[PDB]
């Protein structure tokens, strides 16, 4: 019966599958003494919820009320510990199907000033997290907030305003590369950006035609490559177009000398080109490059010198910089494709590894973001994350051994799964000396940490 | 214990499967090793067998026997070493590149798999110039169909084009042969035609 | 790499009397492909055994049979040498070549007739232009041809790379070379 | 009305109707390799039926 | 009057039919690209 129960422990159970008949006899055919069949026999619920799993009938709300009906039979069914008993353990899951409910009302609502509106409902979510809070150790609850967290954060990544982007000092190419990557990240409901840039590219004819080549040398330059697209989909007047006839515009002008007299350098991560030839090392010796140098570096200080509100706030700061999971995993490709050995500046050389260092930090920001969750699962799939971004970012080069400590500082600062020993106390308050023994074992066995004794 | 260890089998076996390791042909062998010696840790603690059907990632099943992790291990350490052989027999013949560290590795940030694509270019790759003359067709320890020979290196990787374009052109063949050609919507040099006129008069 | 409209002029120019059947060198390419996978030959057959000796479940078994003159289209391009052949090596590879239309021969071989045909250097625009015309383009390839390949695409890459590097910056020689063809077939 | 030839480009309009790859595979079927492509006839019996 | 040899027969000719077909399956979707799958393939019902 142990070694069942351990494997229980272990494995997982499903909500609808598990019945109020099947706990009682689950219960009764248990032997009746025992140092983990007392807990049975006080908190079989939220034992049996504490393994259970929900996520592969991929409707949480409707599943979970179905296994809390059954529970609520067990328990008109059927002293030692307030804090943790079987009907609190029901009440607790209840508010947590409130909050389940809740959120899917919120995200219907908000999705069809809103940010206010963002705010606050996700200030709600998250007051509904913290009563929520204390039972992370379930797994079933753990599946939920998963879940949950995935949907917040994916939606509200996407919900983005566009107001922080405009700035007295931003050009024509600066204000059309803003909203073209707001196209590009951004196009659910925002529909009047199209007429918007429809409005603008007839302002700026003058000015559109400084930063550009002739015809027959603007392809061959580095860089257009990439920043083709959004060449051809500025010129033709519509965001919608596609550049499927492979025809050639005039090619946009890369070079620094263009870009400062027509760009900013804050704005720069929006501008494909400037990216792909300072990872290139294709850079001219006499460019002056100070600008972008000066950026990275003040940029890099303010990220380095740093709750849910808080993580959502770093969330809009950074891509406001336009810095898009799908656009920093693309553009941080060729960093590991460039070649290592090339002749460039000493200061071409130092924001290369500054940007190395910001692209991987990023990269992995995001990644992790798109996996958040204030759950041990979080961190039992970052150690495997880990591994691989070790096997495939970093490589064997030894230069990259240096850029490693900002990742993971980063990663475990905003996104640190808080467990407090007080928080198990209490949770093992009333529990005996022999029931805190299998509660630490399952413990240990989903978080994978001797994390105390 | 036994589950979780599947259960990071079976990820480390999607990783391989997305490239989520890149080049590091070091680290998948150390970390496949770490799992074999895992898995005979178990056994030890619960015989070792090198018989039975491999496990199914798609639906994991709690019948198979240790026997059967232990052939997916050495399975495993086959694809992996074939792999890391057939790199360095290509950085050997082949001296346009210098290292293999300065050779990347790409993410799969650019996924896309159309089965009909996927059947093409293994049908288009198996007359190419590979090691056995023969050839089969299994399921391999992924769970996808892989086509190997008789010695088991996959026809990706034991049959190339050589080059990118031949590729590209040659899966390319769908329909009209060339379409930005059609998209583009698009008579000789007088001093030929005179060339030609002189150099037959003077013949 | 070449622009269609630049190709269908220079194909047009310098016809290959072996290739004036078809109307584009893309057409020959096509048509190589073509000839190269109709060589190859697939059978699919039954096995007794189901599985492998390693174990892995085996449905069925392929063989490749390559049985069968008159000298094969692919070939008779391949020993032929043409200007197309040199022109387009030329053109591609950054280098100059001097192509002419042997005439006759005169004063018993002392002297040979080499009309002016073309002359690439430096110097001439034409050249220039279609050098600065080549478009370097390839990892537009790796994009239109994912097959869940990323070791064959991490290889490709590195290829790509070496040979635009090559080509940009290519050998020179002191532009001095020479070819004689016949004006009758190219 | 009238065309300039030299401004007029020629395209292999067969390469749409009846040299394309697949109606070609459609109709390779017959008795002996010396026939040729039956798509020129296939597309007649299209039309027809 | 039947002998187990003749069952060995037509055991044999069953199994090459149904490989044969299934070759010849495999053969037309190696040739045309216009089919992806098996899967997308139809059954006909024998009613008619």
């Amino acid at each position: 019966a142990l070694n069942t129960v351990s494997q229980l422990e272990i494995g997982a159970v499903d909500a609808q599958d598990v019945t109020a008949s099947a706990v009682r006899a689950f219960v009764g055919a248990l032997p009746s003494s025992g140092y983990h069949f007392g807990f049975v026999r006080q908190n079989v619920v939220f034992y049996l919820l504490s393994h259970a799993t929900v996520q592969t009938a991929r409707d949480p709300l409707y599943a979970a009320e179905q296994l809390h009906e059954q529970l609520d039979r067990f328990l008109r069914h059927q002293d030692r510990l307030p804090f943790y008993h079987n009907g609190a353990t029901l009440t607790a899951f209840q508010k947590l199907l409130q909050t389940l409910r809740e959120i899917q009302t919120v995200i219907a609502e908000q999705s069809g000033g809103q940010q206010p509106l963002v705010r606050r409902v996700i200030t709600q979510l998250e007051t509904a997290a913290t009563e929520a809070r204390p039972y992370v150790n379930c797994r079933a609850v753990a599946e939920l907030l998963d879940l949950t967290y995935q949907r917040l954060i994916y939606w509200a990544c996407t919900l983005m305003p566009y107001v922080l982007f405009r700035r007295d000092t931003d050009t024509e190419l600066d204000t059309v590369l803003l909203m073209h990557f707001f196209y590009t990240h951004y196009r659910s409901v925002n529909g009047d950006l199209a007429v918007e840039f429809q409005n603008y590219v007839k302002n700026s004819v003058r000015h559109m035609s400084s930063f550009v080549s002739s015809d027959i040398d603007g392809d061959q330059k580095p860089g257009a490559e990439h920043m083709r697209d959004v060449s051809y989909k500025l010129f033709v007047g519509n965001l919608q177009a596609r550049d499927a006839s492979g025809l050639m515009f005039p090619i946009i002008s890369t070079r620094i000398s263009t870009v400062n007299l027509y760009l900013s350098p804050e704005r720069m991560f929006f501008h494909p080109g400037l990216i792909s030839r300072l990872l290139s090392e294709e850079v001219s010796p006499r460019a002056n490059l100070d600008a972008y140098a000066r950026v990275c570096d003040r940029v890099l200080e303010d990220h380095l010198h740093t709750r849910l509100l808080d993580l959502t706030q770093m969330v809009m700061r950074l891509v406001e910089l336009g810095f898009n999971h799908d656009t920093c995993a693309a553009y941080a490709q060729m960093a590991l494709i460039q070649p290592a050995s090339q002749k460039s500046s000493l200061f071409v050389s130092e924001i290369r590894e500054k940007l190395i260092q910001i692209i991987y930090n990023f990269y992995t920001f995001f990644m992790c973001l798109y996996v958040y969750s204030p759950t041990f699962l979080f961190d039992h799939r970052r150690r495997l994350i880990l591994e691989q971004h070790r096997s495939t970012l970093i490589g064997s080069k030894e230069e990259l051994q240096h850029v490693w400590s900002n990742v993971t500082l980063n990663v475990n600062t905003h996104f640190a799964v808080q467990y407090t020993e007080e928080d198990f106390e209490a949770h093992t308050k009333g529990a005996t000396e022999a029931e805190r023994e299998y509660l630490y074992r399952d413990l240990h066995s989903k978080w994978g940490v001797h994390l105390f004794t | 214990l036994q589950e979780t260890l599947a259960t990071e089998y079976f990820a480390l076996l999607h990783g391989i499967q997305t490239f989520s390791y890149g080049l590091d042909f070091r680290s998948q062998l150390e970390k496949i090793r770490d799992l074999r010696t895992r898995f005979a840790e178990l056994a030890k603690r619960r015989r070792l067998s090198n018989e039975g059907v491999l496990p199914n990632p798609r639906k994991p099943q709690a019948t198979t026997s240790l026997g059967a992790f232990t052939r997916g291990l050495n399975a495993l350490e086959r694809h992996v070493q074939l792999g890391h052989q057939y790199l360095l027999n290509k950085l050997n013949g082949s001296s346009l590149v210098y290292r293999l560290e300065d050779i990347p590795s790409v993410l799969p940030a650019t996924h896309e798999t159309d089965p009909a694509l996927i059947m093409r270019d293994r049908l288009r790759r198996l007359c190419f110039a590979r090691h056995h003359d023969t050839f089969l067709e299994v399921v391999d320890v992924f769970g996808m169909r892989q086509i190997v020979t008789q010695a088991g290196e996959p026809i990706h990787l034991v049959t190339d084009y050589g080059n990118v374009a031949f590729k590209y052109l040659a899966l390319r063949d769908d329909g009209r042969p060339l379409a930005w050609r059609r998209r583009c919507s698009g008579v000789v040099t007088t001093r030929y035609k005179a060339i030609t006129v002189a150099v037959a008069v003077c013949q | 790499v070449f622009p269609q409209d630049m190709l269908q002029c220079l194909w047009l120019e310098l016809k290959p009397q072996y290739a004036e059947t078809y109307a584009s060198v893309s057409e020959l390419v096509q048509t190589l492909f073509q000839i190269f996978t109709q060589q190859c030959e697939m059978v699919t057959e039954g096995y007794t055994q189901p599985q492998l000796p390693t174990g892995e479940p085996v449905l069925q078994m392929i063989r490749v049979p390559r049985q069968d003159t008159e000298p094969g289209l692919l070939d008779v391009f391949i020993q032929t040498e043409t200007a197309l052949d040199y022109a387009l090596g030329s053109w591609l590879f950054g280098i100059p070549v001097c192509l002419g239309v042997h005439v006759a021969d005169l004063l018993k071989g002392q002297r040979i007739l080499v009309a002016r045909h073309l002359e690439y250097t430096s110097r001439d625009r034409d050249f220039l232009r279609i050098q600065r015309s080549r478009d370097l383009n390839l990892s537009q390839l790796l994009q239109d041809t994912w097959t869940e390949t990323p070791l064959e695409h991490c290889w490709l890459q590195a290829q790509i790379r070496r040979l635009r590097d090559y080509l940009r910056f290519p050998t020179r020689l002191e532009f001095i070379p020479l070819v004689i063809y016949n004006a009758q077939d190219h | 009305f009238c065309i300039t030839p030299t401004q007029w480009p020629a395209m292999q309009l067969n390469k749409l109707f009846w040299e394309n790859k697949l109606v070609q595979q459609l109709c390779q079927v017959g008795p002996q390799k010396s026939t040729p492509p039956l798509g020129k006839l296939w597309l007649y019996a299209m039309a027809t039926l």
